[PDB]
């Protein structure tokens, strides 16, 4: 944790050790009157907001970059898609001829004086 | 772990065959049914085909 | 509600205004059913049919609920859809009830640390002590197969977990996901006041308070005499009942 | 001879004595023991004590 | 009447059926919204029971 | 618990080796030798019947 | 609770089970290497089945 504005680092690959390999994230922070644009790490941290949900972390706990996931979720409309629609979508018409060639027996068919064999 | 999970079309499934392998053997019984009586209906009369068109 | 999947009590629903319709029309359309209504004038034709819509439909909702109605199918083609809605409506109820079981009364969702060895392995709950603390210093200086590991994460991570109070302790579990070593005299004070913090472990160790004086000072016995006097008179638990008193808080089951 | 015997470490002496090369009398231990500090005469017993 | 009127919702309460299944549509859902209460207390008394 | 007291290794009043003790004690529970030596001698069959 | 509860097992499972329960009587053989392990070693369990 620098104190200045300035860093300075260096890389010192003078043979066969040249393939090491480091990559850094610094981020500029302000003294804890956080006031705008400035969510307050409780680590003596005030970051910028232009880096919220860009998947990269600043603070040591990932505070920035937490609590960005929203979406909307159901009961049985999780299955609701094309490929387990496909029993839903056919036998709820199944029952529904089912229940119109039900009313057409019921109503045009009464159930009493001489209908043997009748439909 | 013992936890949730609730029961879905993968674990009782099997109940919503064995139902419309059922309704499917009862209406070909219904048909039989349908065929039996015009053969009793034969006990008198003809070959029972106007008796499929009059009854139905 | 929850035993059954919310898609497969949609799934009975069907089924039982498609059986129920289903039975309906091999009702009307089986020349068994059709029977005479008068048994005592039996040379008549008067020749009727028991299985309305209503009749249907409240057998397949008669037969679901375990009640039963009136209604007994009397043709081969139509004990066949009820035989069959039977057995349906019997695995339906006894896979509710078993499942129903499992819903009332299977545990309390757990912590899932319980002890300092179940933060020793589980590197997603974050630890915590206090910066010039009792506590810091004695991970700092223990090396019995746990609390050295303890202090392999909180000396490689001082600037992220070490606070600089009993303060900012609480906070940063009230916040973020955090694990912070107090002293068990001030978890029995706070977790008195915030019914929403506990204490997940026993004791680690086993220390105490002090009136500390300098070294070789006239008042290390006077104190001590005078400690004990409070204590035998019990006047050092009417000062502690007084403030670790809390608001109360509830254990509810 | 030593055709009274057999088992597990009869079929491995025969099994060794294809790669090595060698002819072996099997002697039974006649102590019926295998190998123990006496710890009063501070001697070995049994088949250490043949070896 | 008020007697076998009571005399449903004891026996509809037991799994015992009565001998008076409700006609008039107006009286079946009486009927059968307490036949779904008395099965989801019953499989609730008998689930917890163990 | 009806009061809270403790175990005090007893010297007699003026003693040099009270301190000796007091820094003693403090030096086995952080270490966690009063402990370890906690269970080893109030541990044994703990009823396990009830469950 | 008839059909499906638990297997009635053994009041022993380990090294440990031995060294509370009193109840079941040990065993080893004499002239042994398993008899000299007891004998010889002290981790807290085999010096007691040792006693
Ligand atoms: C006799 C008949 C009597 C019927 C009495 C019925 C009375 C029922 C009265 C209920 C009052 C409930 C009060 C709260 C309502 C909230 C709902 C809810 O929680 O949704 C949850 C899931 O919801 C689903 O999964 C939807 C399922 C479809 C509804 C099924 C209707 C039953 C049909 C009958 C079939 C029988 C037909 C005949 C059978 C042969 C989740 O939703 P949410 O997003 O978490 O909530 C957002 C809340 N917010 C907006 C405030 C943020
Ligand atoms: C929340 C509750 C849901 C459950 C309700 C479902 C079952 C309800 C269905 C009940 C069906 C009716 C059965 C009555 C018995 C037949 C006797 C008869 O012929 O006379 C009837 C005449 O009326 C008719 O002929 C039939 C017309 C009624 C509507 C047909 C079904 C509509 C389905 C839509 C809804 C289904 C969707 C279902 C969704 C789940 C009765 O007439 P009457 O007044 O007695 O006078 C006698 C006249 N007569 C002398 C000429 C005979
Ligand atoms: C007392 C009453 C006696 C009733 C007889 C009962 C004994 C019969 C038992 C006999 C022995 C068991 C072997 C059955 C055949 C084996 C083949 C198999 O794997 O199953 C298959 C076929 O099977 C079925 O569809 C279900 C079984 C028969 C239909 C329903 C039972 C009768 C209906 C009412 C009878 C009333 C009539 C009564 C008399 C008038 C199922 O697999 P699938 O089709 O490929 O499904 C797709 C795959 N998937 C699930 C992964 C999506
Ligand atoms: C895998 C197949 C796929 C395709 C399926 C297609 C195959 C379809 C096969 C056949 C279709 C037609 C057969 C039925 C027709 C009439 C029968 C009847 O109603 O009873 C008649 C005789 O019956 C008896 O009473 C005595 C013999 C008993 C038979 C039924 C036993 C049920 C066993 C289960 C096995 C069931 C056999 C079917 C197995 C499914 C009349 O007797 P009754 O009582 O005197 O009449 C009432 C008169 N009363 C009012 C005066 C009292
Ligand atoms: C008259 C008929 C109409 C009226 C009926 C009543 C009306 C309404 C009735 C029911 C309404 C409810 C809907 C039913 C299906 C829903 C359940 C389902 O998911 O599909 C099931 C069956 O689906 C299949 O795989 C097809 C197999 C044959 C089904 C048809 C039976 C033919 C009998 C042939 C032989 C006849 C022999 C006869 C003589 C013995 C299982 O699918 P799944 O693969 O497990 O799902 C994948 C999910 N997973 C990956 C998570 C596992
Ligand atoms: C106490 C509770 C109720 C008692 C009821 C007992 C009845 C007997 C019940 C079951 C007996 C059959 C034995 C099967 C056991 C072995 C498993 C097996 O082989 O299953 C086979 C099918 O088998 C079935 O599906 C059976 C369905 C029979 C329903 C009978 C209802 C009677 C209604 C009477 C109405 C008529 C009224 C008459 C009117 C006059 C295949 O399954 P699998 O291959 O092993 O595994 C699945 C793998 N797979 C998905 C790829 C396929
Ligand atoms: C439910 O539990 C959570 C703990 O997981 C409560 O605390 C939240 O925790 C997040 C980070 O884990 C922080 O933003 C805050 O400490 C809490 N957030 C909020 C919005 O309260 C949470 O309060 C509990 N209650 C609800 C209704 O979610
Ligand atoms: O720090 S101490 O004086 N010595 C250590 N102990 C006991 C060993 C647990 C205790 C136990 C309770 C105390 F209040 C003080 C002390
Ligand atoms: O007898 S002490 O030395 N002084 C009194 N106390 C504290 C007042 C509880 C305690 C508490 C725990 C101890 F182990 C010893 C003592
Ligand atoms: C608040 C702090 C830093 C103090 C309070 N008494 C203990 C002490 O005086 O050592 C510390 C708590 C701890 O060590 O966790
Ligand atoms: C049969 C006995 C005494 C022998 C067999 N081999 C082991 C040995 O040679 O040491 C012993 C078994 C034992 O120690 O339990
Ligand atoms: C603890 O946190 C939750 C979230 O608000 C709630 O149950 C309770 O109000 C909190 N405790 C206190 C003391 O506010």
């Amino acid at each position: 944790m620098l104190k200045t504005g300035v860093g300075v680092i260096r890389m010192w690959a003078d043979e066969g050790s040249r393939l090491s390999r480091f990559r850094m994230l610094f981020t500029s922070f302000v003294e804890p009157p956080c006031t705008s644009s400035t969510f307050f790490c409780h680590s003596n941290m005030c970051i910028n907001n232009s880096l919220v949900c860009n998947g990269v972390q600043n603070c040591a706990y990932p505070w920035d970059e937490n609590h960005c996931k929203e979406k909307k979720k159901a009961g049985l409309f999780e299955q609701i898609t094309k490929t387990h629609g496909t029993i839903i979508g056919v036998t709820s018409g199944i029952v529904l001829v089912l229940l119109i060639i039900s009313i057409l027996v019921q109503v045009k068919q009464p159930r009493k004086k001489v209908m043997a064999c009748k439909t | 772990s013992k936890e949730a999970s609730a029961l879905g079309v993968q674990n009782i499934g099997g109940i919503f065959i064995v139902l419309a392998a059922g309704l499917v053997l009862s209406v070909f019984v219904a048909v039989g049914e349908f065929l039996y009586k015009s053969k009793k209906n034969a006990q008198l009369e003809k070959r029972s085909f106007c008796s499929a068109m009059v009854e139905e | 509600l929850n035993p059954l999947s919310p898609d497969i009590w949609m799934y009975v629903l069907l089924a039982c205004l498609g059986v129920s319709c289903v039975l309906f029309v091999i009702a009307r359309f089986s020349p068994y059913e059709w029977y005479n209504p008068h048994p005592c004038n039996p040379d008549s034709d008067v020749v009727e049919n028991n299985f309305t819509l209503l009749n249907s439909f409240w057998f397949g909702v008669g037969a679901l609920m375990q009640q039963g109605s009136e209604l007994m199918p009397k043709a081969l083609s139509t004990r066949i859809v009820g035989g069959i809605w039977w057995f349906f409506t019997l695995i339906i109820i006894s896979s509710y009830t078993a499942n129903l079981a499992a819903f009332l009364t299977v545990e309390r969702m757990e912590s899932p640390i319980d002890s300092a060895d179940d933060l020793a392995k589980q590197t997603k709950i974050e630890y915590g002590a206090v910066e010039d603390g009792a506590t810091m210093t004695f991970f700092k200086k223990s090396k019995i197969s746990t609390y050295d590991k303890m202090w392999a994460f909180m000396s490689s991570r001082r600037q992220s977990v070490l606070v600089k109070s009993n303060e900012e302790g609480i906070q940063r579990v009230l916040t973020s996901d955090y694990a912070f070593l107090m002293e068990s005299t001030t978890i029995e004070f706070v977790t008195q006041r915030n019914c929403n913090l506990t204490q997940i472990g026993g004791l680690i160790d086993s220390k105490g308070y002090g009136v500390g004086t300098p070294m070789g000072s006239p008042y290390r016995d006077k104190i001590t005499i005078a400690i004990l006097q409070l204590q035998e008179e019990g006047k050092l638990h009417m000062m502690k009942e007084k403030w670790w008193r809390g608001n109360g808080c509830p254990e509810e089951e | 001879g030593n055709d009274r015997f057999e088992g597990y470490c009869i079929d491995l002496l025969r099994e060794l004595s294809t790669i090595l090369g060698f002819t072996y009398e099997i002697r039974l231990v006649e102590d019926g023991k295998y190998g123990a500090q006496d710890d009063v005469n501070g001697q070995w017993n049994g088949m250490v004590r043949e070896l």
